[PDB]
């Protein structure tokens, strides 16, 4: 099921990972590295670790201050804040698994793919 | 935009128009007439048919000296003159029932915008009307007031009309001709016509020229309603002050002083008791033992008005009522007023208002200087007088090798002011300075609401704005920021006010204020009356007040129930005023899960309740209400237990 | 004896990227239905299972069990809808239509194409939450029905004869298709039904008996009000369908009134609103515009309670009309402004009610 | 050195401001940002 | 809030009453004069049960009307309060006490002097 | 004078520190 | 005394079991980093008096 508050971080209900860099290779494939909230090891989104995401054992997120996020996140973030210190707001986007495309980010009612999303 | 869908904000000025306001006011004066007609039925000492009347109630005692003054009620000891009185009170109770029903009808249709009368088959216009036909056409040039400023003239006229009507009522129905000498009730008819002339003349001067003062008050209903409440509260305080000096004047003796001579049978007072083995039969008591044997079993016993001191008890119950409210309405006028100053600072109309009632305090520079003068004067006065009371307490308890000779017995009001007190003494010098200190203390919380509704000299420093009026705090940041909204500053005005609101209760019950301990059997407590040549023996000292006044409370089975209930309500305010809101939120979660678990195991069907917890701002609300209601549910017991000051001082015990 | 209607609503949402929400609705109304025949009762069931998430195919089912003026009426549908592209969506399904002692089955091979008259970047940039989207839809239909009854055989011929002898069959068929006040509804929602096109009407033998086979095409355009066109991507959360989703509802109607019971979970109840904020999906406009058609015949007083339950840690940033009460996680709407909005939208109004959590 | 960087995850913040008081007062990096009633998470911190 | 939920409250009240009645037959307490052994415990339990029951109904009743009051209660709430106050004053003179204090002979005493004379003799 | 004023409140904070 | 012990025992069982986390704060996704922290601020209708030092005060009171 789920581990207790005492095991790992207490705030987390499932283990938490953050995509920290999204550089590309010579062939243009997106090399995604995600480190856990503790942050002492580097992993890539392999099927075995995606398989955890199907059962909710882990959760993946992206910061909006990432150096290579490709999409102009600050302008859109600034607009929403103005709708309802505005600059320096930072958010965590919850990455989800789409069987057809793999990891997608439902940003502003529009599904995206990590390769489409990142530079 | 903070939520305003709470049940206690349903009748807010934002949710009502000018026409609805009139309907709301009318929908209450009709209820008030229904209430006034019940305070009249209860006051029937003997029924018209000869059946015995109603036992004394405090709701009719505070109005009995007035109905006696107007002739509806009499103080006669004879049933024949007490059987007519009963018929009259029935007449005015039924009359107030009829007039109240009209005002409620004229409030229901006013509230629903449905101004149609069946007989005339024509609907009137709120925007413009002739006002009582030709009478209004001659005076208001055939038009009606178009704004609050233009309503002053017509509103003043209405006041003149009401005064003229009261004068006609006293002359024709009550038989009091207008004789202009100020020792008789007949002078209340003469001045009912002088006032009707002043107001009518004043009501015409304001209709031809509407007042330009506070022009912004026309724009918002809450802005004008709050200035009226800051004014009505001061008026009410003045009425309480005036009723204390007047109700015990020689000219008011036939109505207030006369109460002492009567025997009163209040409900819930000591009654003829009975033995455990009591078996009452119709004809006579059998195999039972009953106390007194002068009244029937379980019959309220008499009470000597003179021993009780009912003339001063009734004077206090009325004087304190119009002061407990007068200061509550001053606090609410500033609150509901600063509640409007938050909106003009949020939507930014503040810097463009030319009124000197908003322009004078525009700059923060003056604000700190004004608040720094209220704050400095409160310090130099709440200390100067507290150290006198503490020193007087030390000197008479013989603490630190001191005696009642070294106390402040030689300090009293100056000769210029001596006319203000029947008997001048340090008890009078202290009371004036305590009220002065007690006003400047709660004024600090009021100057804060007026000046710091949105931004303070500290928040402007900390880079923060107060977006709401009912926000509990900004978290634990900067060591903590709790109680910073104006609703919380209103609470700290009500809470701080309880001291001057108690220096009045104590001082009008004939207690000593110049010493925490007066009249106790200690070294110099009983040496006050002769060290200062007091012509009166004050009931007790600040602390010894609780012991003496409560001897009569414990003897009553109903005054003691109030004591219990009032204390129970008051400490419960601690639960919602302590910083345990986070703890309550967790606790409840355990209760919901616990109850869910118990229901689950115990019954096949699983039922959950999700126990709720109040918010801090919702906590400080129920907190002040439980603290204030509890604190003055019991102040009533001090005033209604009797007036036990005496005109004979005590010689030194030696 | 006063027109009074009582209703209860409930939405429970999960946290994370989940768009899953549970919706329950009960209603009670005291005015007669605008139906020339009473009593008319009806139960509807819709179940969507994740047949193939890899390719993108789901198995949707629908059962209609309605008794109209003592006449049992049933319609059953089982179909396989999947996303082909952004504008095309093919469905393969079977169903059966029974009225009293009559019944006939059908099989269909169909595709729907949805195009927007324009797609501009400026509209997307300057309008954070667009409502009105002008578009058109095209249906390719291949109907196949086994004609094993005399009554079914007679309907099959008459149609061919009518096409053969009447030139205006493509036009006058719209009149027959939208029976009763259904045709009026077209103009009401700003929806235009184009003329049908018959590719072929050929009888093809089947193992059971002669089977009528039809292959037709049609189109219909929405001024923006229509939700099928304006919201084509949002009405099919196939990819968000990890677990089977079911919507169950039913209603009883007669001279005395209407009682409605609706319940079920499905994705798409919550959609991203920008700036990290989530929001309840914009109310469908077609149902409101379609109910104003029958809801304006009897004056009434509203008694509606809308209980909304949010995920742990999730608090409203803004709502108009504002929630009457807030029991922490669960917020409540009743009375005041909300009762004003319910009377608005029950009579055909489409005024916005926003919740941002 | 300015090698490492620090951030507020705004959806997670509850605005308690414990972070703000650790920041040196001559370097007013952390600050407050209001958009609603505080009892409804209407305020957050940001560097 | 149906079936066993309300069934449970009735069962609990009956159990508490039986326990209070049962404990007495073994508590060994002398009964008051002209009182039944079975009645004393039954009367005490009913008073205890009423206090919690009255407190519980008042707590949920105030809660029910705190979130169900609006502009529509503008006239009804003030009228209902007046009606309760009125049915209350009538009870003072129709159930709590019948008439003003009178003596065995039926005479009245309305003056301090009349009282003083009564006290002495 | 804001900075100097804030160095004080910071000198009396709710965070971990040494107390007498 | 039985009621007066079980009352102040509630504040003691909470110090023993909820020193770092509670069922509510695991739900609200929060950590009690500290034993003497006053509240987390106005958030969630407020959360004052949640540390174990405050639960000690509510046992003494
Ligand atoms: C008690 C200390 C304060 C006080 C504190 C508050 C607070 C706190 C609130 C109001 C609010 C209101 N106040 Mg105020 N108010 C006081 C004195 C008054 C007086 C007066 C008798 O002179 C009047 C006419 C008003 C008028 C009003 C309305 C403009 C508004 C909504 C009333 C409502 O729905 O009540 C509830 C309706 C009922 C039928 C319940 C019974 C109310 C009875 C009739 C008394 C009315 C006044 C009373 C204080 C209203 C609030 C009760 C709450 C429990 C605090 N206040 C004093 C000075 N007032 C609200 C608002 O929107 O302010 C901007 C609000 O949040
Ligand atoms: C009502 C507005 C539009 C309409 C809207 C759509 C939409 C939208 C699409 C279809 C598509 C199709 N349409 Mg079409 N369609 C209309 C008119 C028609 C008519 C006709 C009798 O005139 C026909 C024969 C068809 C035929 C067809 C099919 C070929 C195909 C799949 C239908 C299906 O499986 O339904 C199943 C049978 C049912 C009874 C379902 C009824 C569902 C109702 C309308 C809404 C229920 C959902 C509820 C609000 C939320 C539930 C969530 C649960 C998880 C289910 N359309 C009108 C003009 N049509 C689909 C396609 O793209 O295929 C490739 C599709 O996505
Ligand atoms: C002595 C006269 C007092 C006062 C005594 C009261 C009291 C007491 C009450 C009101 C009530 C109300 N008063 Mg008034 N009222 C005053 C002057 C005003 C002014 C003004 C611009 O001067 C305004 C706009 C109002 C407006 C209002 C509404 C907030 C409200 C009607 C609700 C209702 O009747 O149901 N009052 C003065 C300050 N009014 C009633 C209410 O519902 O308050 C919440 C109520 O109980
Ligand atoms: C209006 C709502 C209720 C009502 C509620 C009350 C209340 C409340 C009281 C009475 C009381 C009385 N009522 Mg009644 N009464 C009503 C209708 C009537 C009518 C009638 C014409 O229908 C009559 C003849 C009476 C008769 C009487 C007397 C038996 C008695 C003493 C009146 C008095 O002193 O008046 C004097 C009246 C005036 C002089 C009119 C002027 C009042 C002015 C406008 C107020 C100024 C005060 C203050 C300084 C304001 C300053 C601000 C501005 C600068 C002006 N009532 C209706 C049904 N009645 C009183 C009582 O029983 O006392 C024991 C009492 O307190
Ligand atoms: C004590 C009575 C209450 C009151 C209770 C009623 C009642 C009762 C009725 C109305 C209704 C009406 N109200 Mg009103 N209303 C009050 C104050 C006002 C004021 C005001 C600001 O002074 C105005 C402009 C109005 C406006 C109006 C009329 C346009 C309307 C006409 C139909 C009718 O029968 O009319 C006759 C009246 C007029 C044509 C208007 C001119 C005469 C005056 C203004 C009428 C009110 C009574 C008068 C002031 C009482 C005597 C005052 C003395 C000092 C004792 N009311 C007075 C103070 N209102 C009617 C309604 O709602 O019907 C469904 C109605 O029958
Ligand atoms: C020896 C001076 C005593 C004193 C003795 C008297 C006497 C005697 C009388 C009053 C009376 C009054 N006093 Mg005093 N009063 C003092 C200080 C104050 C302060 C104050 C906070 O500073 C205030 C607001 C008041 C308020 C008042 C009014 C109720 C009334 C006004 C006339 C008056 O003072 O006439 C006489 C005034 C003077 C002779 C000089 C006043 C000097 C001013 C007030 C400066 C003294 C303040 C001082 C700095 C406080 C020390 C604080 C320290 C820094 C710790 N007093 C000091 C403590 N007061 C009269 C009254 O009616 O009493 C019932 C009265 O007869
Ligand atoms: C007086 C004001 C009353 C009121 C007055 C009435 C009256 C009067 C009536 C209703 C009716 C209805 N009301 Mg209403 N109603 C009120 C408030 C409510 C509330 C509420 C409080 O929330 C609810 C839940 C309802 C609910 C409802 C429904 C039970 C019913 C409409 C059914 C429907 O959707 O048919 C949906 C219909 C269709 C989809 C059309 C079917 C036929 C056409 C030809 C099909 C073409 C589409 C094409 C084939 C589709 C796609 C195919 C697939 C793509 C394959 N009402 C208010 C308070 N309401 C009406 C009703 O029908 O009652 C029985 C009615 O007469
Ligand atoms: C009589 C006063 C009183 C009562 C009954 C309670 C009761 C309670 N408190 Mg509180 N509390 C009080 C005073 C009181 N407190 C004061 C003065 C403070 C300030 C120090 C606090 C501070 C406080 C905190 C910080 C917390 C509570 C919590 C709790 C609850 C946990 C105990 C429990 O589950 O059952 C205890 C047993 C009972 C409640 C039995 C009922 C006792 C009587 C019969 C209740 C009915 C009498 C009542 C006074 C009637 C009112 C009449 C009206 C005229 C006033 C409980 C509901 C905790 C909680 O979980 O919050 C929800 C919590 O975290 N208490
Ligand atoms: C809540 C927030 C702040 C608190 C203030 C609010 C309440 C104020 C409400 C006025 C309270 C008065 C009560 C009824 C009036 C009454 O009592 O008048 C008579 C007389 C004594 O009469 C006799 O009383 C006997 C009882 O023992 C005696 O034995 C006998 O010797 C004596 O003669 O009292 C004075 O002269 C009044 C003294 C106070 C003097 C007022 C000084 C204040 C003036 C200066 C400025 C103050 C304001 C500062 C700005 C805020
Ligand atoms: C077998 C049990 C299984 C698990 C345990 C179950 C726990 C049972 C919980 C019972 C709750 C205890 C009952 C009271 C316990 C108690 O005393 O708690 C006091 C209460 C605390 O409420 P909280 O918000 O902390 O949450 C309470 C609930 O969570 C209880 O679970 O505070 C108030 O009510 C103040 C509001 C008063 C409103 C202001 C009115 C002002 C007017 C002044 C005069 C008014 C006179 C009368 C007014 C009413
Ligand atoms: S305990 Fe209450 S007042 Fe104190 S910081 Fe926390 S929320 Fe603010
Ligand atoms: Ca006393």
């Amino acid at each position: 099921a789920v581990s207790g508050p005492w095991s790992g971080n207490a705030v987390h209900k499932a283990e938490k990972y953050f995509i920290t860099s999204a550089k590309r290779d010579r062939d243009g494939k997106l090399q995604i590295e995600l480190v856990p909230a503790s942050g002492r090891r580097k992993l890539s989104p392999t099927p075995e670790m995606i398989r955890r995401l199907i059962d909710g054992e882990i959760e993946i997120y992206i910061l909006t201050t990432q150096p290579d996020i490709a999409i102009d996140m600050n302008k859109e973030i600034i607009d929403m804040e103005n709708r309802y210190g505005v600059k320096w707001t930072m958010r965590e986007i919850p990455v989800f698994y789409h069987e057809g495309k793999g990891l997608c980010v439902e940003l502003h009612n529009k599904i995206y793919t990590l390769d489409q999303f990142f530079k | 935009e903070t939520r305003s869908t709470k049940w206690y904000q349903i009748f807010d000025t934002e949710k009502l128009d000018d026409e609805q306001v009139v309907g709301g006011h009318l929908a209450l004066l009709g209820v008030l007439g229904f209430i006034m007609g019940i305070y009249y039925i209860s006051g029937i000492q003997v029924f018209p048919w000869g059946a015995p009347g109603f036992h004394d109630n405090w709701f009719y005692l505070t109005i009995k000296p007035r109905m006696v003054s107007l002739g509806i009620d009499t103080y006669s000891t004879k049933t024949a003159d007490l059987e007519a009185a009963g018929a009259r009170l029935l007449g005015w109770a039924a009359f107030h029932f009829l007039v109240g029903s009209v005002l409620i009808f004229g409030g229901w249709r006013h509230w629903t915008h449905n101004l149609t009368n069946p007989f005339t088959g024509r609907c009137g216009n709120f925007r413009d009307f002739r006002f009582l036909g030709k009478f209004g056409d001659v005076v208001f040039n055939g038009t009606s007031a178009k704004s609050y400023k233009e309503a002053l003239g017509p509103h003043a006229v209405y006041m003149s009309l009401l005064f003229l009507g009261w004068g006609i009522v006293m002359w024709a129905i009550l038989g009091f001709a207008p004789i202009p000498d100020f020792q008789t009730i007949n002078s209340e008819t003469f001045m009912s016509f002088v006032f009707a002339v002043i107001f009518f003349a004043l009501g015409i001067y304001w209709w031809n020229n509407p007042p330009n003062a506070a022009i912004h008050l026309n724009d918002d209903m809450k802005a004008a309603f709050s200035v009226h409440l800051t004014a009505i509260g001061y008026i009410n305080i003045a009425l309480g002050c005036i009723a204390f000096v007047a109700f015990q004047q020689p000219s008011f003796a036939p109505y207030y002083k006369e109460l002492d001579k009567l025997v009163f049978y209040l409900y819930g007072e000591p009654f003829n008791r009975v033995s455990f083995n009591f078996v009452e039969q119709g004809g006579k008591v059998i195999s039972g033992a009953k106390e007194f044997a002068d009244f029937p079993a379980y019959a309220i016993l008499p009470k000597s008005g003179e021993a009780f001191g009912m003339a001063r008890v009734v004077t206090n119950l009325i004087v304190f009522n119009h002061i407990i409210c007068g200061v509550l309405y001053v606090f609410a006028g500033v609150y509901h007023g600063g509640q409007y100053l938050l909106k003009i600072q949020l939507n930014g109309m503040y810097n463009q208002i030319k009124s000197i009632w908003i322009t004078k305090g525009r700059d923060q520079e003056v604000q700190v200087k004004i608040l720094g003068t209220v704050m400095a004067l409160c310090f130099a006065t709440m200390l100067s007088v507290y150290a006198v009371i503490v020193w007087n307490t030390i000197c008479e308890l013989n603490i630190f090798g001191t005696n009642i000779t070294m106390s402040f017995y030689w300090l009293k009001p100056l000769p210029i002011f001596q006319w203000m007190f029947a008997d001048p003494s340090i008890n009078d010098w202290v009371m004036a300075h305590v009220i002065t200190a007690g006003s400047l203390f709660s004024l600090i919380a009021l100057v804060r609401i007026a000046f710091f509704a949105h931004t303070s000299p500290l928040w402007d420093d900390l880079g923060l704005k107060k977006n709401s009026y009912s926000f509990p705090c900004l978290g634990p940041v900067y060591g903590g920021t709790c109680g910073v909204s104006i609703q919380d500053q209103l609470w700290f005005a009500m809470l701080w006010g309880i001291k001057g609101l108690s220096a009045v209760c104590w001082y009008i019950d004939g207690a000593w204020i110049a010493s925490m301990m007066y009249g106790v059997p200690a070294a110099d407590a009983k040496a006050w009356d002769s060290i200062a040549h007091l012509h009166h023996h004050y009931t007790s000292g600040i602390f010894y007040y609780f012991w003496t006044e409560t001897v009569t409370i414990f003897s009553s089975s109903h005054l003691s129930t109030i004591l219990m209930i009032g204390h129970l309500v008051w400490f419960i305010s601690f639960a919602v005023w302590f910083e345990d809101r986070g703890s309550r939120l967790e606790g409840a979660d355990i209760q919901t899960r616990t109850i869910r678990w118990l229901g689950k195991k115990f019954l096949n069907r699983d039922v959950n309740f999700r126990f709720p917890v109040l918010t801090i701002s919702d906590s400080k609300l129920a907190g002040t209400f439980l603290y204030f209601g509890g604190t003055f549910m019991l102040v009533f017991l001090f005033l209604a237990n009797g007036f036990y000051q005496t005109n004979s001082p005590l010689p030194p015990p030696v | 004896d006063v027109t009074t209607a009582h209703s209860d609503y409930e939405i429970v949402l999960e946290g994370g990227s989940s768009s899953w929400g549970k919706v329950k609705a009960r209603a009670k109304v005291n005015a007669p239905p605008a139906s020339p025949l009473l009593p008319a009762d009806c139960d509807v069931k819709l179940n969507v299972k994740p047949l193939d998430p890899a390719k993108g195919f789901v198995r949707i089912s629908a059962v209609f069990e309605s008794i109209v003026d003592s006449t049992k009426n049933k319609l059953t549908i089982e179909a396989d809808i999947a996303n082909e592209t952004k504008e095309r969506r093919i469905s393969v399904g079977e169903g059966m239509v029974s009225v009293g002692d009559f019944s006939h089955t059908f099989s269909f091979e169909g595709s729907v194409v949805n195009l927007f008259y324009y797609r501009s970047d400026a509209v997307r940039r300057n309008v954070p939450n667009p409502i009105y989207m002008q578009g058109r839809q095209f249906h390719d239909i291949l109907m196949k029905v086994p004609l094993d009854n005399n009554d079914l055989i007679d309907t099959w011929e008459g149609t061919v004869k009518a096409i053969g002898s009447t030139g205006a069959f493509n036009d006058w068929i719209r009149d027959f298709w939208f029976i009763g006040p259904a045709f009026t509804a077209l103009n009401e929602g700003g929806q235009r039904i184009s003329r049908i096109e018959v590719n072929g009407l050929n009888t093809e033998s089947g193992p059971k008996g002669p089977v009528g086979v039809s292959r037709w095409r049609f189109s219909h355009g929405g001024s923006g009000m229509v939700d099928s066109i304006s919201r084509w991507a949002e009405l099919f959360p196939s990819d968000k369908l990890n677990r089977p989703a079911q919507v169950e509802a039913g209603f009883r109607s007669d001279s005395q009134g209407i009682e409605v019971k609706v319940d079920g979970e499905f994705p798409g109840v919550s959609v991203d609103a920008g700036g990290g904020l989530r929001r309840i999906l914009n109310h469908p406009l077609i149902p409101l515009v379609h109910h104003g058609m029958v809801g304006k015949f009897n004056n009434f007083n509203v008694d509606a309670q809308l209980k909304v339950v949010l995920p742990k840690g999730y608090k409203i940033r803004y709502a108009a009309p504002q929630y009457r009460s807030q029991n922490l996680e669960e917020y409540r709407w009743s009375g005041g402004a909300y009762a004003r909005w319910v009377e608005h939208v029950c009579k055909g109004g489409v005024g916005q009610f926003e919740i941002l959590y | 050195k300015a090698k490492k960087h620090y951030f507020i995850i705004e959806n997670l913040c509850v605005g308690c401001g414990l972070c703000l008081d650790k920041c040196p007062p001559k370097v007013n990096a952390i600050g407050y940002k209001f958009y609603g009633d505080v009892q409804e998470g209407g305020f957050r911190c940001y560097i | 809030s149906n079936g066993k939920l309300i069934a449970l409250a009735v069962g609990g009240a009956v159990l508490m009453g039986a326990l209070f009645f049962s404990v007495s037959f073994l508590t060994g307490y002398i009964p008051a004069p002209n009182h039944s052994a079975i009645l004393t415990p039954l009367r005490s339990f009913m008073g205890w049960f009423l206090l919690i029951f009255c407190a519980s109904i008042i707590i949920m009743g105030l809660g029910k009307m705190s979130s169900a009051i609006s502009d529509k209660w503008f006239l009804s709430f003030p009228l209902s309060i007046f009606v309760i106050v009125m049915v209350m004053f009538l009870s003072l003179r129709v159930y709590w006490e019948k008439g003003r204090t009178t003596t065995v002979d039926g005479k009245y005493i309305r003056t301090t002097a009349e009282l003083k004379e009564f006290l002495n003799k | 004078d804001a900075a100097k004023m804030r160095r004080f409140l910071f000198q009396r904070t709710e965070t971990r520190s040494t107390k007498w």
